[PDB]
DNA sequence: CCCTGTCTGGCGTCCTCTCACCTATGATCATGACGGT
DNA sequence: ACCGTCATGATCATATTATTACGCCAGACAGGG
């Protein structure tokens, strides 16, 4: 279900900026999560460029040059 | 309430009638006031649901795709054809429905020159390609999307659709509201499906299958109706048949499960014991 | 006849029904239940007596110490109303308490006391009551509101079908008391019957039942009937009542006398039962399977060993029965245990205890209070008499007891506070008579189960809260002392009193903030019915039900006024005649039909005893006499409406206005309008604001006066008589000597209340509406408030409106209004700001109220004075100087060498910032009033003795006219009395005033009035000498302030505010707009005569929203106006009193048979001018709520003047000069300007303050904000492809700080480009996650 | 921080770190001062509680309170909630150049341009009139140019209207749902104080004219404003993203 | 040992505007007014 | 009129109890056929 699949999520911010906050950043914590961001609600937190409007031109680039 | 508010706003309402308006009017304004924290909930929860989404191709390279028909409910045919697989890109090439002809190739997009071509044809059910099954790692492809739904071409590679999507959802959320046998309509042929069935004594087909589905195709080959027939139901019709428009086709009795068979001979007990397994209740008022 | 002022402009009134009850006190819940609160009260209760006769005598830990009560007394307040709001001290009385200590003796608390000591005692605080029903706590005046909560008593509900997903119901049964523990009875699908106390840990019901000392026997004596077993010499023979068999299949052949009554595998019917009843059977047989499962009650022990055969509630087997049975036990006694009729449930709850006697159900109860500690047996009958049986801490009240008695189906509604044994069995009892099948469960929104709290009943429990603090701090200091030394004023200290009753006329959830912008804004404040606040529900949590107008709303609490959004039912609001009852219920008047006759008694119902009769509608037809003239009128009987027969009716309504409320019975033409419409009309008539001259409503109600004069807005004459001296300041009453007192001469003067500030920055101001030399009336108005006129209540203005499209000006809902309007200045409002200037002492320095100021013009100083306070009356703009403030800071960490430096410059060279008061941003006005607050002990400058000079002369010369004109009146009595009984006629005015009141005459009941008027003459001069000199000590003296600031000076603005696009106006229907356009004169749709239109409305608003109510308003209105342009005709052609009195006849009676039958013949030729003085811009109408004008009516009304009989005129057009076709509405509508301005909303930010913790812009338009970029926006910007858009909409524009300072310089360079960088508020986001045991990182 | 006054409102962290140091110093000096066994088992319980009571208040049995009876806010709760720092500083920001008011009609417009009064037009437009000011030369610190506009010369408002000209402005009403409920238009000054906005794009808005108020944004740096052009213009938004049905149907 | 009531936690709409108001206390040196010489 | 006594206001650390009245809806837990 939505709330189940939003929270069960491959980025924690994203599973934190929705519902609790304390059994996602736990559960990320004790598993040493890492959240290549490649989102939209992380890169709207982190504050930079969304990766899907004007910006996936620019996600393309840096994408490229790794 | 059985007594109604005979008069309308022009004459005057006195006040017991004003009074029963206002309890319907209350109930609408508790409901308005309370329902949209739900609808700002649901929005809510879609687009973090959704929130990662983001068309990154052009072709999955698929051949898999969910075949919209149109939706009938058993009443006259509710939304048709047009309305689903308009701007939904084709899975395989459509068939004229004549004779095995490439009528549509099969990655177009379905804008309304191609849908107009597909009602003068009379097009069964197209099998289109849907986001569910789009192949694609990490988002969806630009044709197992579709139509890019205020643009007249397809989605752009790069235009978010989960978040338009949730929103588009959620956003009519304040519009909803929160808190015997078959008689046909029109005038056809019938067709069945998921169908085993046998001829009685009489000749009314029955079915010796629960999940039956009775369809009535018209002259041109589309599907304009369906019903579900439960097991053992008397069938004034048949197979292939034509009826005329409103003639009964259908009968049965729900308060009475029937155990008709397929085979004829003669009726033994078997292990119906009077006094443990079965009881003596010798009817009251008819004596049978 | 008519009074005085209703022969000024007497309202055309249609309206059929005679009425016979009026509009009561529309004020009378919250002054009643504060006189009830505050009043020395014999016989105990209610009031303040009931706190300090419950609380006291405090006795202390068994020192013989005792401090009993003996009265209580409140003196006078030292400040009166209006200083206390000038000055911002409570408006309050202090509490003299008289209490007595007595000490007692040793080995005889029987005997007698050494010594007492009866003193007076200073607690607490209360803050008393106002006339108007309000109260002022720091200077700003505040409503508390009445709360609508669940009556104390028993409670049977059911939790019906939710609970284990299987339909099968549970009932419980709330015993709610007034103050103490909770206690709920209940089931579960076990069907166990299971106690709880306060939501606590759950028991089996009957641990309580041992707990008041029962024996399991008599529990099941009382619980169930017993079953007679006889063993007589055949198969143990019983005896039996058939009533028990009604409907049960046997198991055997059940025969009697010979006969076979009921055979195996059978019923027992109705009729066998009969026969079995008829030939008196007693014994039948049994066979050895029948009471194989059988419950016995009581035990039964063998003689010979001691033992015990069975025990209590048990079955019985085989054994059991043998072992009884040779035992010497003839007689068996068991329960009847049925599937319908009674099952066993107290059985299985005794066989789910444990326990077995008094003592261990004690200790279970003392266990689940207090969870894990050692009970001994004088702890648990100390807390389980402390439970309920104790005078102390369980309390139901009377209503409690009436509820409890009533719903048990009792008798005496009289009895204890505190429960005992038969109130707990008889609500186990009625409880399981529930889950048998017979009565029914209790609902919870109906209104018999909702009491009514008020001022009176939630402050004194408050006071009652402080009191048992300060009992608890009395025992602790009472036994703990020497004695006898010390006195009861040395132990109570009035800390926790004032602090109880002050925090919650100070701060509480019901005790809020008056809404008075409008005198209808006061009286429907003061009369609203919460359900919110300390012990009712909350908005975000409930819910569905109690939102929902239940069907005994009806003539209590109205269904159509209350607010939208999110509290929609919660915030109900009172009706017209809904008093309170006795006990806190709503009651409502009716009308006593007996058998055929409506006898005009009234006669008060209560919301349970409408229920039972049958009570027919307002408005039912009668001819003359109380005859229905009907065979089949519309009633209700319980609840649900119905049509009955002509005379089983009894009980009628009293009026027909009875269902609403004041707000909504202000609207002409309720009966048309759609509720939803009716409800957006009467919250917007209450969100109005008081024009410049306010009008009259043309189309009214006749409420319009009880809504004036019973609010307090209006100078209301006391005792009637002739008018003497009028002014703009005061109003000077001659009191009629037919109303007079003897003594104290009397004139009386009304001050009036000019320019000042309301709570909503309104101008609430009292204009004199008398003429000189004029006769007024006892109960009368003087002087108009605010939205008010010649005593009416006008709230907005009415103008000419036209129902047409005009050119896309008023697409959605928008209005259009003419230049005619604004020119008028009939829309412009006078609003009070008032703005404050403290001055404190920092620890750089004190701050300086000089007119010095650094670094600003002599151009912008020259608005102000000497001292450095702004003058009266200069009309300052955004930005001026009002009080020229400057920071007294600076100091360079002291010490010598900055000592000796200091002396050669001199004072301070230029260590003051500025900090001066100034005008908020936007505004204009003139400064009317100025006040300077100083403490004690401080230099005074100049304009605070120029002020304080000012107010001293002002006093002195106020009080000297006072007892001037005071005297005048005595001497002018002095004059009369002298002339009867040895005139002086040219002889009397030429001796003086002195030589009156000791000149002779002839003893007899005039020299003993000479007397009496001399004293009271000498009275008098003495009383405003010494009240001189306390006027004189209260201005002089310092004033109390906040402790370290040295000086306030208040200002007071007064804008003069006007109309613009933007503006929010809106009728009395809900039809709202924003003013869209403000159109020059020529512009506007013509008439054929010349007139334009004023206000162009949309149609398309009519269909849709329902309120086809304007439509007739409208009409109406034209009618009226058209009385008037009539009446202006006839007057202004010079023409005699004969015609006027011809077509003011002919306008007054026109109608049905209706309530109003004036007649001109008694009004004597100069009165009828006035009357058309007063009818030539128009004659007002009332129209009641729902008996009301029909459409023939307005049409005759219409036929009257020569208007078109359709409403409709064509109307030509200003731009093209050619006519529209389809001749369309014109009329004049009521409308009302809302508070909602377009120069209070409207906000622009390109860079001001930013926040401390996060940097972000400030919230808000006081604070100079940035509007908030919410979520949803976030979300709608990456819905379409706006990437930069969205980056710099979060990263540049609101949170990095050097990306905003690059941003500034780039822009004012003209290089339109961003470098992003990070917010800083997620750095703030790494700092409280990492701050916990987390470590969050940035890689690479 | 102070508030008006003399006394400072003080947060509830130093509520919970200046509990949870007292108790610490306190343990310190009974391990040193050798107590026996319960004094150190209350003392260490008591800190064990503090520190849970710091990180996540009210998680452990009823939560501490220091004014009146209702609890003080923890670290876990600055973090959690509608009110924490994700939902309330994060996602959504307070922003500058930003503005508020009472919309209004104006049906004279054409479709892609709104009314803008002129008061909000030289508020949100300060920084481009200091540089179109400086750029001329009429004056020369910026100080120079804020008493210009603050005094509203004759000359600033020619100065505006070159501003305003090709620079689209987000309007938005206030409970945005779907994305139609910010678009960009091009101002067109007001004498007056009210939003004018086109009739047709209220159905957009579901925006009738009753009270309603909205919001309007600037596009600061240049992608922005070709964003607003490009995408967010109202001449672009005609048809509804739900399905093909028009949105700027006559209403 | 697989169903099962029962208990515990965790949600519950966005944006805006106005107003008022945040424990009690238990103990003592030193200032301040009152009375005798 | 000066000297001594009762009274009354500053600064200052001390550290937590006798109310209940949402409505689902998952998720974990002891009980028992
Ligand atoms: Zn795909």
């Amino acid at each position: 279900g939505i709330t189940k699949a939003s929270l069960a999520t491959e980025s924690f911010i994203s599973a934190a900026s929705f519902q609790e906050t304390t059994r996602v950043l736990t559960e990320a914590a004790v598993a040493g999560k890492r959240d290549e961001l490649r989102g939209l609600k992380e890169n709207v937190i982190v504050g930079r460029l969304i990766p899907a409007g004007t910006g996936y031109a620019y996600h393309q680039d840096r994408m490229r040059r790794r | 309430i059985e007594t109604p508010i005979t008069a309308n706003f022009r004459e005057g309402l006195n006040v017991l009638q004003y009074f029963i308006s206002t309890h319907g009017a209350r109930k609408g304004l508790a409901d308005t006031a309370l329902k949209t924290a739900n609808s700002g909930y649901l929005t809510r929860r879609l687009v973090d649901v959704a929130q990662d989404l983001v068309v990154t191709e052009d072709d999955c390279g698929t051949h898999e795709g969910i075949m919209m028909t149109p939706v009938i409910e058993g009443g006259d045919v509710k939304e048709p054809l047009r309305d689903r697989v308009l701007g939904r890109v084709t899975a395989e090439d459509v068939l004229k429905p004549g004779t095995a002809d490439i009528l549509v190739p099969r990655n177009t997009l379905l804008h309304e020159q191609w849908c107009d071509l597909l009602e003068e044809n009379s097009v069964d059910a197209v099998k289109v390609r849907s986001v569910v099954s789009c192949d694609t790692d990490f988002g969806v492809c630009a044709h197992c999307y579709g139509r890019d739904l205020a643009r007249g071409h397809i989605i752009n590679k790069g235009e978010a659709i989960g978040v338009i999507a949730a929103q588009s959802i959620g956003e009519p959320g304040t519009q909803l509201t929160m808190r015997s046998s078959i008689q046909v309509k029109n005038k056809g042929s019938i067709k069945l499906s998921n169908v085993k069935s046998v001829v009685n004594s009489s000749g009314k087909l029955v079915i010796t299958s629960r999940n039956t589905e009775l369809k009535l195709i018209d002259e041109f080959g589309r599907t304009k109706e369906s019903y579900k027939v439960p097991y053992g139901a008397v069938l004034a019709k048949g197979d292939g048949e034509q009826v005329a428009g409103g003639e009964t086709v259908a009968n049965w009795d729900p308060h009475t499960m029937p155990v008709i068979t397929e085979v004829s001979g003669f009726v033994r007990f078997t292990d119906m014991i009077d006094g443990q397994t079965i009881t003596r209740q010798t009817d009251e008022l008819t004596g049978l | 006849v008519y009074s005085y002022t209703e022969k000024k402009r007497i309202r055309k009134d249609f309206g059929k029904r005679p009425q016979v009850l009026d509009v009561p006190y529309l004020l009378s819940i919250q002054l009643d239940s504060f006189q009830k609160f505050i009043e020395q009260d014999p016989e105990g209760q209610y009031g303040l007596e009931a706190a300090f006769r419950s609380v006291f005598p405090i006795q202390s830990y068994s020192g013989n110490s005792e401090l009993q009560y003996v009265s209580y007394r409140l003196g006078e307040p030292v400040f009166d109303v209006q200083e206390c709001q000038i000055r911002g001290v409570t408006y309050s009385a202090p509490l003299r308490v008289k209490l007595r200590l007595v000490i007692y003796e040793r080995e005889a608390p029987e005997g007698t006391v050494k010594d007492i000591k009866e003193q007076e005692v200073y607690m607490g605080e209360i803050p008393l009551m106002t006339d108007n029903g309000t109260f002022v706590i720091n200077g700003t005046e505040r409503v508390i509101v009445s709360q609508l909560h669940r009556s104390p008593g028993v409670f049977f509900d059911s939790d019906k079908g939710k609970t284990h997903s299987s339909g099968k119901v549970l009932y419980n049964a709330r015993i709610i008391p007034y103050r103490g523990s909770w206690l709920d009875f209940e089931f579960d699908p076990k069907d166990n019957l299971f106690v709880r106390i306060d939501r606590r840990r759950k028991l089996p019901a009957t641990i309580i039942l041992r707990a008041l000392n029962y024996t399991t026997e008599q529990i099941l004596d009382l619980f169930f009937e017993k079953v007679i077993f006889e063993i007589r010499d055949n198969k143990l023979q019983m005896e039996l009542v058939p009533e028990r068999l009604r409907g049960e299949t046997a198991s055997f052949d059940i025969e009697a006398n010979g006969k076979v009554y009921v055979e195996k595998g059978r019923r027992i019917t109705a009729r066998h039962i009969r026969q079995l009843e008829k030939d008196d059977v007693k014994l039948i047989e049994v066979p050895v399977e029948y009471i194989a499962g059988k419950v016995v009650a009581k035990d039964y022990i063998d003689e010979s060993t001691g033992e015990l055969i069975c025990a209590a509630n048990m079955e019985l087997s085989l054994d059991l029965l043998a072992k009884l049975s040779q035992s010497g036990h003839k007689r068996i006694e068991t329960l009847f245990t049925n599937d319908l009729d009674h099952g066993p449930y107290i059985s299985e709850t005794l066989r789910v205890d444990p326990t077995n006697d008094r003592l261990s159900a004690l200790v279970e109860i003392y266990r689940m209070m207090r969870p894990g500690e050692p009970p001994t047996r004088e702890a648990a009958e100390s807390l389980f008499e402390n439970l309920f049986f104790s005078e102390d801490r369980y309390d139901l009240s009377a209503v409690g007891r009436m509820k409890f008695n009533r719903s048990l189906l009792r008798e005496e509604i009289e009895g204890s506070g505190i429960l005992s044994k038969d109130d707990i069995i008889d609500v186990m009892k009625k409880l399981i008579d529930i889950r048998n099948g017979k009565g029914e469960v209790d609902d919870i929104d109906h209104l018999g189960n909702r009491r009514i709290r008020s001022v009176g009943e939630m402050a004194e429990n408050q006071f009652r809260v402080g009191l048992v603090r300060v009992e608890r701090a009395v025992k602790e200091r009472l036994s703990l002392g020497d004695l006898d030394t010390l006195m009861p004023q040395d132990m109570i200290n009035a800390k926790p009193i004032s602090a109880a009753v002050k925090e919650f006329f100070g701060s509480s959830q019901l005790s809020q903030f008056m809404d008075q912008n409008n005198p209808l804004s006061e009286i429907t404040h003061k009369r609203r019915i919460s359900a919110l606040g300390p012990g009712g529900l909350t908005r975000e949590r409930a819910g569905f039900e109690v939102r929902d107008v239940h069907p005994t709303h009806y003539g209590r609490v109205c269904p159509i006024e209350t607010p939208e959004g999110p509290n929609i039912g919660l915030i109900n609001s009172l009706s017209v005649y809904a008093q309170t009852n006795e006990y806190g219920f709503l009651e409502t008047p009716y009308r006593k039909v007996t058998d055929g006759v409506v006898t005009d008694e009234i006669h008060y119902l209560s919301a349970i005893e409408e229920g039972n009769y049958v009570i027919a509608q307002a408005n039912s037809n009668l001819d003359e006499e109380g005859h229905f003239v009907e065979d089949l009128v519309t009633c209700r009987s319980k609840g649900e409406s119905s049509l009955f027969s002509r005379d089983q009716v009894d009980y009628m309504d009293v009026s027909t206005q009875q269902v609403v409320s004041v707000g909504a019975s202000l609207i002409p033409f309720l009966e048309h309008d759609d509720a939803n419409r009716a409800l957006m009309g009467a919250n917007m008539q209450r969100q109005a604001v008081p024009t410049l001259r306010a009008d009259k409503p043309l189309v009214g109600t006749g409420m319009e006066r009880a809504v004036a004069v019973d609010s307090g807005v209006t100078a209301v004459a006391k005792r009637g008589g002739v008018v003497q001296y009028v002014d703009a300041s005061r109003i000077v009453i001659k009191v009629n000597e037919d109303e007079m007192y003897p003594g104290e001469a009397g004139i009386d003067i009304y001050n009036l209340t000019k320019y000042t500030r309301s709570n909503q920055n309104t101008c609430i101001n009292q204009m004199p509406c008398v003429s000189l030399g004029e006769p007024v009336e006892r109960g009368d108005v003087l002087a108009d408030g605010p939205s008010t006129d010649l005593g009416e209540l006008a709230l907005g203005q009415n103008m000419r409106v036209a129902f047409m499209p005009w050119n896309g000006y008023n697409f959605e809902d928008s209005i259009l209004v003419s230049e005619r309007v604004v020119q008028e200045d009939r829309f412009t409002t006078i609003h009070i700001q008032e703005l404050a200037c403290v001055s404190r002492d920092t620890k750089l320095g004190p701050e300086e109220i000089t007119a010095d100021i650094p670094n600003v013009g002599e151009a912008a100083l020259s608005k102000l004075d000497e001292s450095g306070i702004v003058y009266i009356g200069a009309e300052v703009t955004g930005g001026d100087i009002l009080v020229g403030k400057v920071t007294p800071k600076g100091e360079t960490q002291l010490t010598p060498e900055e000592k000796l430096l200091r002396a050669i410059f001199g004072e301070k060279a230029s260590d003051v910032k500025d900090s001066s008061l100034r005008v908020p941003n936007g505004v204009s006005g003139t400064v009317i009033d100025v006040q300077v607050f100083t403490r004690d002990g401080v230099e005074k400058d100049k304009r605070a003795l120029e002020i304080e000079e000012m107010q001293l002369k002002q006093a002195k010369k106020d009080l000297s006219e006072e007892l001037q004109i005071l005297e005048a009146g005595l001497f002018s009595r002095i004059r009369a009395v002298l002339v009867a009984g040895g005139v002086e006629a040219e002889k009397l005015d030429k001796l003086p005033r002195d030589r009156w009141l000791e000149l002779g005459l002839t003893d007899e009941e005039k020299q003993n009035q000479l007397e009496q008027l001399a004293e009271q003459y000498d009275e008098l001069k003495h009383e405003f000498e010494k009240k001189l000199e306390a006027k004189r000590r209260k201005i002089t003296q310092g004033d109390d302030l906040a402790p370290g600031v040295l000086k306030i000076v208040k200002v007071y603005l007064a804008v003069k505010r006007r109309i613009q696009p933007g503006d929010k106006m809106a009728g009395r229907h809900g039809n709202k707009g924003v003013i869209s356009k403000i159109n020059p004169i020529e512009d506007m749709p013509y008439d054929e005569n010349g007139t334009p239109v004023d206000i162009v409305l949309n149609p398309l608003g009519v269909p849709s929203r329902m309120n086809i109510g304007q439509i007739l308003e409208t009409h109406l209105g034209m009618a009226a106006k058209g009385i008037g342009d009539k009446i202006n005709a006839m007057l202004k052609q010079q023409q005699e009193v004969a015609k006027l009195r011809e077509f003011i006849q002919r306008a007054y009676d026109l109608g049905a048979d209706v309530r109003q039958k004036v007649d001109l013949s008694t009004f004597s030729d100069e009165e009828v001018m006035r009357l058309a003085e007063n009818l030539r811009k128009g004659m007002p109408i009332a129209t009641p709520v729902f008996d009301g004008a029909k459409e023939a009516e307005i049409k005759e009304l219409l036929k009257l003047g020569d208007l078109p009989t359709s409403g409709q005129i064509r109307l030509y057009d200003g731009r093209t000069g050619e006519q529209f076709e389809r001749p369309v509405t014109v009329g004049y509508m009521y409308m009302l300007k809302l508070n909602h301005l377009v120069d209070d909303k409207m906000h622009a930010r390109s860079t001001g303050s930013y926040s401390l913790v996060t940097q972000q812009p400030l919230g808000g338009k006081a604070q100079f904000g940035g509007q908030r970029f919410g979520e949803m926006e976030v979300w709608a910007l990456e819905a379409y492809g706006a990437a930069y858009t969205l980056q710099e909409m979060l990263t540049v524009k609101s949170d990095d700080v050097n990306g905003r300072t690059k941003m500034y310089k780039n822009i004012v360079d003209g290089n339109h480009q961003m470098e992003p960088g990070m917010p800083e508020s997620f750095n703030v986001l790494l700092k409280e996650i990492r701050s916990l045991g987390i470590n969050i990182e940035l890689e690479d | 921080v102070p508030l008006d006054g003399g006394r400072f409102a003080t947060s509830d962290l130093n509520d919970l770190y200046r509990r949870v140091i007292n108790r610490n110093n306190r343990l310190k000096r009974l391990l040193d001062l050798a107590a026996p066994d319960i004094i150190v088992r209350n003392e260490k319980r008591m800190l064990q509680e503090a520190v849970d009571a710091l990180l996540d208040n009210g998680r452990r049995g009823r939560a501490i309170t220091g004014s009146n009876k209702r609890p003080l806010k923890s670290l876990a709760d600055m973090i959690k909630g509608k009110q924490g720092r994700f939902r309330q500083n994060l996602l959504g920001k307070r922003v500058d150049y930003s503005g508020r008011s009472v919309i209004t009609v104006g049906p004279y417009l054409r479709l892609h341009q709104c009314g803008l009064p002129k008061k909000m037009a030289l508020e949100l437009f300060k920084p481009f009139i200091y540089g179109k000011l400086e750029l001329r030369g009429l004056a020369t610190t910026i100080k120079a140019a804020k008493k210009m506009v603050e005094r509203e010369e004759a000359v600033v408002w020619d100065i505006l209207d070159e501003v305003i000209r090709e620079h689209p402005v987000l309007l938005n009403r206030a409970p945005t749902l779907h994305r139609l409920g910010i678009q960009a238009f091009e101002p067109v000054l007001i004498e007056g104080k009210a939003i004018q906005l086109h009739p047709l794009v209220c159905a957009a808005y579901n925006a009738d004219f009753d009270g309603d108020q909205m919001a309007v944004h600037v596009p600061l740096t240049l992608e922005a404003q070709l964003e607003a052009r490009a995408l967010m213009m109202s001449t672009n938004n005609i048809l509804s993203p739900a399905n093909g049905e028009p949105i700027i149907v006559p209403s």
